[PDB]
């Protein structure tokens, strides 16, 4: 694999560079939402957001020299967590807030329009705040994206032996850009350890979020994407 | 068959 | 007072108050069943809970926190830190699940307990992992601490962020004794911590589980297990 | 009230 050879600022780069593009929501000002029109705008959004998604995966370094079969697991496994500290990232500049779209800032009422929202919005707000706290930076983020992607699934699998190369090479690349920064060797580990613990929330909100999308899927209604069910049923 | 499947080997 | 410990303490302290390995109510004459096996699991599990609540009093920290705070981290992370503990044991046991020394189990006893296999697959696969680390009895005290503090944590209580900054220093000091490079000690950090990504993964699906049994067919749960429960319902 | 409150005093 061509992932291993490189050094933490082609590291970098690769994955500055594979960054999905930012997608819009469906304009319209019809506020306030209801509850099947704001599923309505989430689903969509998140539904588009998917394809860029898994142009991104291919583009981390190991990602296409892994099994196809491997390559969907991942995907499946950490899909949510990934849109979910994409859109975490995109928040940190709006407290308070959810910028799931450009055009669509959600704050923390609005998730009432939805049962079982609200909840999920303040684990969001809360680790979106806390990466504001902490100054999250996007050579940061990310790392810890390609992580998820590459860690979520590994442990319900020669191939792992080389996800978890990837994994440390990703690591090697996190201390790097600490180092760069001006942080002490302590402030490295510190941070590295914060960032990674936060990554274990990450996998919480997305555990919750699966549940309620089950029983939205299963209670009919707010019609999901044949691609969506299929990376739900990946965890049903 | 998984609409997956098509995404990762038409991945652009 | 937890912010003014060498690692050498926080290790000696953490592996003092390590709780102990309960025993099994299993009976080997006794025919297993979907309803027996639950029972004992949830029996065994009950009784670590209080062996847990009272470790969890001295892990530094824990005790400066306020009350309703100790409250929230344990009903947060009592399944998670049930569950490494589970790991941590079965270590040694390829491909059995040591729930108790005479309680060992592997994958094709779960399948006794509908939807049992996915989790006990899960669990083996975790405790591999931590084989193939070799994973030490210093380091997993660690993790169990860290679970304890962070599964919760998300006015300003920077103190828990404090405890867990200085655990992350007990775990380097740790992997500088064994010889590791600097590298090694940040990838193997890393390595670490991210387990704790799939212990969470476990616990929720644990937790969903036991949900279902609860409002179901009745596979009855401990007064304090159902407390718990509800916090995450 | 709650157990696990109460046996976090003991
Ligand atoms: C924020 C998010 C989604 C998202 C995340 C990031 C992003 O960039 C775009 C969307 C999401 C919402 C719907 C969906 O089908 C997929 C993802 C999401 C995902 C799962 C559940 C929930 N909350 C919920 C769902 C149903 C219910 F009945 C009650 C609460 C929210
Ligand atoms: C391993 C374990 C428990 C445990 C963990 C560590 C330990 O030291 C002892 C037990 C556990 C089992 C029952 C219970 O009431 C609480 C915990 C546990 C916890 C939650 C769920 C499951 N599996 C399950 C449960 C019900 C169901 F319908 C389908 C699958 C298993």
């Amino acid at each position: 694999s061509l992932a291993l050879s490189l050094t933490a600022d082609q590291m970098v780069s690769a994955l500055l560079d594979a960054e999905p593009p930012i997608l819009y929501s469906e304009y319209d000002p019809t506020r306030p939402f209801s509850e099947a029109s704001m599923m309505g705008l989430l689903t969509n959004l998140a539904d588009r957001e998917l394809v860029h998604m898994i142009n991104w995966a291919k583009r981390v370094p190991g990602f296409v020299d892994l099994t196809l079969h491997d390559q969907v697991h991942l995907l499946e496994c950490a899909w949510l967590e990934i849109l979910m500290i994409g859109l975490v990232w995109r928040s940190m500049e709006h407290p308070g807030k959810l910028l799931f779209a450009p055009n669509l800032l959600l704050d923390r009422n609005q998730g009432k329009c939805v049962e079982g929202m609200v909840e999920i919005f303040d684990m969001l707000l809360a680790t979106s705040s806390r990466f504001r706290m902490m100054n999250l930076q996007g050579e940061e983020f990310v790392c810890l994206k390609s992580i998820i992607l590459l860690n979520s699934g590994v442990y319900t699998f020669e191939e792992k032996d080389h996800i978890h190369r990837v994994l440390d090479k990703i690591t090697d690349t996190l201390i790097h850009l600490m180092a760069k920064a001006g942080l002490t060797l302590q402030q490295q580990h510190q941070r590295l350890a914060q960032l990674l613990l936060i990554l274990s929330h990450i996998r919480h909100m997305s555990n919750k979020g699966m549940e309620h999308l089950y029983s939205m899927k299963c209670k009919n209604v707010v019609p999901l994407s044949d691609l969506l069910l299929e990376m739900l049923d990946a965890h049903r | 068959h998984k609409i997956l499947h098509r995404l990762l080997q038409d991945s652009s």
